[PDB]
């Protein structure tokens, strides 16, 4: 929600595309089919990954014997006791609780905003020699095929070259 | 007419769902727990060391050697909640829940007889000492790690008797106090009527005097006994006088105590299999911060929480359509 | 604010737009007048209480007595309880204090970028039909009745439809 | 022609603070922190406390005839910061704070007559156990729960009464020691000269030997009488043995402890209220997470802070211009 | 990053604008050089320190003196209070870690938020009277001196006053 | 003719993690871990600590020969006692709730030793003069703690004695005793004459019964009797009295003292300063605005918390690509 993107303006995901978080869905003189961005994806499940161990990791845990025996003479101290484990119990539990709940709407921040940052790559090498109709897609101006496709995904877009078949189809 | 790229995201059949703080049951496509919920079932070894199982038996009657009840090391103990009485002799265990915490893990463990038996009481009777209320197979009996000294033909002279400790760490060492429940009891057993016990280390010192009455009957005894302990220091002499009612030492511990763990007290089984926290109910393999198994544990553990569910989003909102 | 529109771009708020959080300003023959986003603004009310509610029910605490009475000879336990006392006060204490200042941060962003978010909905849609005149407002290159406006905040605006007016008063 | 996308401003002056920016005035907010109470010392669990008005635990278990106050169940106990009326003859009530604790919460709660004064003592003087250092109504008198026996006709025989639990629940038994200032009284009271006290059940055992000297006057008295109490389980039998200076119970509490509770001393009137978090300066009624009421609260309540605000922001920056 | 700025379309820093953290680089006729936006810089400045001094003041400590002796035979409460101590060491040292890692995450994000609402404040002065080259660049389709150059900069832009001569490029 | 927007770069290597990356450069960043201290024993909220020198708490309220008698501050915020210090019950025994003692005196705000009982004309019926020992030598010589005296009988009797101490000085005073326990029945009589003895010690609050246990212990510094140390608070008003036919060590020297709250004891080497500290560590004292320190977890005052944090490496400027 935060970025727009996910659940927004791309209105739902891709079953078809089974190697990726984000990728693109093409169609050309050629034919068409799902292709997951490779850079995007690994970046984001590399980050992904290091946020799962940083939450993990940095619980360093002393050794404990929590349990504890008193006598029936030693009831305020057994008492004591238990207000320790009682009150460690809701540190955690109401920590916990909220540290998932607050990462949870974080994580799917950060996908909606590579998912965002995604579609603003390829619309800044489209520029105009494409259309924006929406739904997360461009249709080209211009002939594109397979080798034209494959350098968009990969930043190598060569927009001069398409200029003059584009400005026609306007 | 036109050629398209369209940008999107994956999907997946995943039915994970999570809690965000904005939104309930968002279903996603990849997830992790961040709660440990499952454990073994097990009483393992902790740090790669087993516990002390102590059988039907409690730390008091294992120390004493009740006739009812091999491991040089251990990192817990654990008793059955349906334990046996270890004291027989009915009695006082002072300072017994702090023997039990100073107990409760130990490397290099050593029962040795401190006062042999043959050599250690030429004046006393160290045979006699039997009792109904510690009974083994239809015979009267006793602790196997104390001696009941009684008087021999009608004398109980002054006992004076000091061990110095050469082992190179910690003895532990239990003696009794018998209280009669009548003056000819006390008589009977130690002639003398009035007596004291006196027990001195350089760190310990206490003097005890019987205390006759008659109690309420605890397996037949309307007397009672008490037991006491103490750790000599190493190199340190440990002393005991008495002209009666001393039960005597016969077998002592040394030992070296471990910054130290806790007492499982469960009938959970114990196997031979490795961990790094141990529960009542059984081991768990710590990996995540978070464990909702058992409050009560013993090792490096997750914290306890009173949570059932704390997924952790990794992939993103799951939209098939 | 994180997403630049709200004391951003947008300089300012609307009194005069009662009856929501976000919305429109409309102008045109037939009138003018502020309209909320009744739609992302109850969006926006759900997940706020959503949070509102998670703070405070992830926070279930045990029956616990807290006082305790030591005698003159207990001195040192006495200090021990105090040490727990006080350190439970110290944690909810800082805690209490950063989750409202970090939680007041996200709050604010997230009104952010709902604005932010319906502005660009407008942005993408109308495109060259209409002059992008800074302030949070776009001014339009053709006549915009009631329904053409309805039809941008509704997001099924025709751009072809006036595209051949819009090109004409550039 | 124009649309415009903006956002609401209205009339608030509420503020919040963000990590990035102090006072930052917005359109709506909500208040985490509990600030509010009631003023009055409330029931929980639906169960009202035990007010022990002007006297205290010791004076009002003992029977301080100053203490005739009002129930079977209480889920915590009230006493007021001006609450002197307990000890009246001076000297050690032992475990004190121990058995506060243990009577801060009852779910049952029934006073007996475990010795009947009419018919447990013939070879003893019950009716002379009076003193001026426990007044009621000016006139000399004593514990109500408590006899103080003494010779009678110049002979104190040698006592010994049992009594066996047939309670079903625990039961609560408290009894004296009195220490005489000089030979001369100790002489006058109980004959003998050199007398023991035994209290023994099947789990307590001690003996008592009475400590003759002038001590510092304590509400006239130069003598001493330690208090002391035990709970005899269910079937349990308690044994007392005594040939001088025992203050035998007359009454005695059956009861069943509940979990564990606390004591609150306050000023603070009780009324007719229900609650469940409760404070020693009134009864804290909230949802909310966070309090600054008190940090020594009884029941399930919200966690103390120092904080003196902490507000939510809902709404937005607020900007009319 | 989040907003795609800072190491995004705008590839690096310019160890060039040394007066603040983000700015301008300007190239006409004239000349050319480096120029910190000052009010976007100082507001950072403001907020950020405000952050770290937040962290900071809110931690208000009891006076509290850590230490207990106990004897050898107060062993269990001496590890009771061993318990008390590990307890609040591995609630603070969590807590503590993972505040920084938020908030190192927060803060960077931060920047890169300050870095897109500036180039699209200026992207909103310069409509069509310039092209966006990339790279965080502008390209004017007229001819920008100095003192126009820092109208921009300003808030104070004149796009009706360069309309007619931008149309024809 | 180009504008572009960019932001800053600078030389700098600093590096910060986030939970999305490892050994991010940044162009600023601060510190959250105090991780610095003073190395030395300062002044806490401005008053000086009680250094005890060699002895430890024990020897120098009972006044061991070798600790320095007041002298002593009659204030400090906390006590040092070095690791080495060997100065303490020099005659062999338990010293009665001596944990609770040294708790109880760690920080004062008066306290004033005097002499409770002047050792010439308190005593006229025993023999004040010749309590020495060669378990606490001093000067080369046989000698005894100088708060108390060691009575012994007078010529060949040991009268019941009876002395009480009224306090007059409008404070809590601390009174403490010594019961000597003698090896053998020959000790007992060559000390005290009577063989069959009490010892008997009450205020309005405090009460009990000593009775001595002879017999023979293990030898420390040479004695294989004991002797044990007994103490209590005499609030203002009140009396203290003693009773005995033999065995008492009695009070020479007591004192009054307005105890504080809290505080603790530094067992440490670290030097003492007239440094002013809010937080200090046996190690040294912590001055910090920061909010966590890895210096020590044993801290005393109004002190950061302890973290095992080694850095706390927080953001303050933007990931740093100077390309
Ligand atoms: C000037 C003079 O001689 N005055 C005495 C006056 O002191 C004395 O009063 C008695 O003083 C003794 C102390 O020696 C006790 O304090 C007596 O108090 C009581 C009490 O109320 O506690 C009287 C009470 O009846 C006694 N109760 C029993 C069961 O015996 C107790 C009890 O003996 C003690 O508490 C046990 O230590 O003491 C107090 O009356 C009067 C009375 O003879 O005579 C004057 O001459
Ligand atoms: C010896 O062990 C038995 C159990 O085998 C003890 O019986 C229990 O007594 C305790 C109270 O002391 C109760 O809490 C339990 O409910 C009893 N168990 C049952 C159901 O019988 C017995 O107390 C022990 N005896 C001695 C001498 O200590
Ligand atoms: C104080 O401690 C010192 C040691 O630090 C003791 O000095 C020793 O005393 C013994 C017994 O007289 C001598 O044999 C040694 O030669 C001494 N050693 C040193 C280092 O001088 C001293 O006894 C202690 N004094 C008191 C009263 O406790
Ligand atoms: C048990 O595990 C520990 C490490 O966790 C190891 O030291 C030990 O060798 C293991 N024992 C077995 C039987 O694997
Ligand atoms: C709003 O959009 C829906 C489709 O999502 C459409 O059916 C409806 O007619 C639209 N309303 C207007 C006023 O355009
Ligand atoms: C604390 O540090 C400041 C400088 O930051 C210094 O001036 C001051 O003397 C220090 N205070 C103490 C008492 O250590």
């Amino acid at each position: 929600g935060l970025f727009g993107a996910i659940a927004g303006f791309i209105e739902g995901g891709w079953t078809g595309m089974v190697d990726g978080w984000y990728g693109y869905h093409h169609q050309n003189e050629q034919g068409s089919g799902y292709a997951a961005d490779l850079k995007s994806t690994q970046n984001a499940i590399d980050e992904i990954t290091n946020k799962v161990n940083s939450v993990i990791e940095k619980m360093n845990t002393q050794f404990t014997a929590v349990g504890k025996e008193f006598n029936h003479l030693e009831k305020r101290i057994e008492n004591l006791n238990k207000k320790v484990d009682d009150g460690f119990l809701d540190i955690w539990t109401y920590n916990a609780e909220l540290l998932v709940l607050l990462e949870n709407e974080r994580t799917l921040d950060y996908h909606d905003s590579n998912v965002k940052n995604l579609y603003e790559k390829v619309r800044s090498q489209l520029k105009n020699n494409a259309k924006e109709i929406g739904n997360g897609c461009f249709e080209f101006y211009h002939k594109c095929d397979n080798t034209c496709m494959e350098s968009v995904k990969n930043g190598t877009y060569d927009y001069p070259k398409y200029s003059e078949e584009a400005k026609l189809n306007r | 007419p036109g050629d398209t790229l369209c940008i999107g995201y994956h999907a997946n059949n995943s039915t994970d769902t999570v809690d965000t703080v904005l939104e309930k049951n968002v279903t996603v496509t990849h997830s992790v727990n961040l709660l440990e919920d499952k454990h073994n079932g097990k009483l393992c070894k902790l740090r790669g060391v087993a516990p002390l199982h102590l059988g039907k038996c409690n730390i008091a009657g294992w120390i004493l050697g009740n006739p009812e009840c091999t491991a040089s090391s251990w990192s817990y103990i654990v008793e059955t909640p349906s334990s046996d009485n270890g004291t027989c002799y009915p009695g006082d265990f002072i300072d017994y829940e702090e023997l039990r915490e100073q107990l409760s893990s130990v490397s290099s463990f050593e029962r040795f007889e401190i006062f042999p038996k043959t050599s250690s009481w030429p004046n006393h009777d160290s045979n006699k000492g039997v009792t109904a209320a510690c009974p083994h197979a239809g015979a009267k009996s006793f602790y196997k790690n104390l001696i009941w000294l009684v008087k021999k033909g009608n004398s109980y002279p002054k006992l004076s008797k000091s061990y110095i400790n050469d082992k190179g760490k910690e003895v532990l060492v239990l003696w009794g106090i018998h209280h009669p429940s009548t003056s000819a009891d006390q008589q009977s057993l130690y002639q003398n009527a009035d007596t004291y016990v006196f027990v001195c280390s350089s760190r310990y010192s206490k003097k005890f005097k019987p205390e006759i009455a008659i109690c309420p009957k605890v397996r037949d005894q309307e007397g009672r006994m008490n037991y006491y302990w103490t750790l000599v220091e190493p190199g340190d002499k440990i002393t005991f006088e008495a002209t009666g009612n001393l039960v005597v030492p016969r077998y002592a511990f040394a030992m070296e105590r471990n910054a130290g763990s806790g007492i499982i007290i469960s009938d959970t089984p114990v196997h031979d299999c490795n961990t790094t926290c141990q529960t009542p109910k059984g081991a768990i393999n710590t990996s995540l911060p978070f464990q909702n198994i058992h409050p009560i544990t013993i090792g490096k553990c997750p914290k306890y929480v009173k949570s059932t569910k704390l997924r952790l989003a990794t992939g993103l909102r799951n939209i098939p359509s």
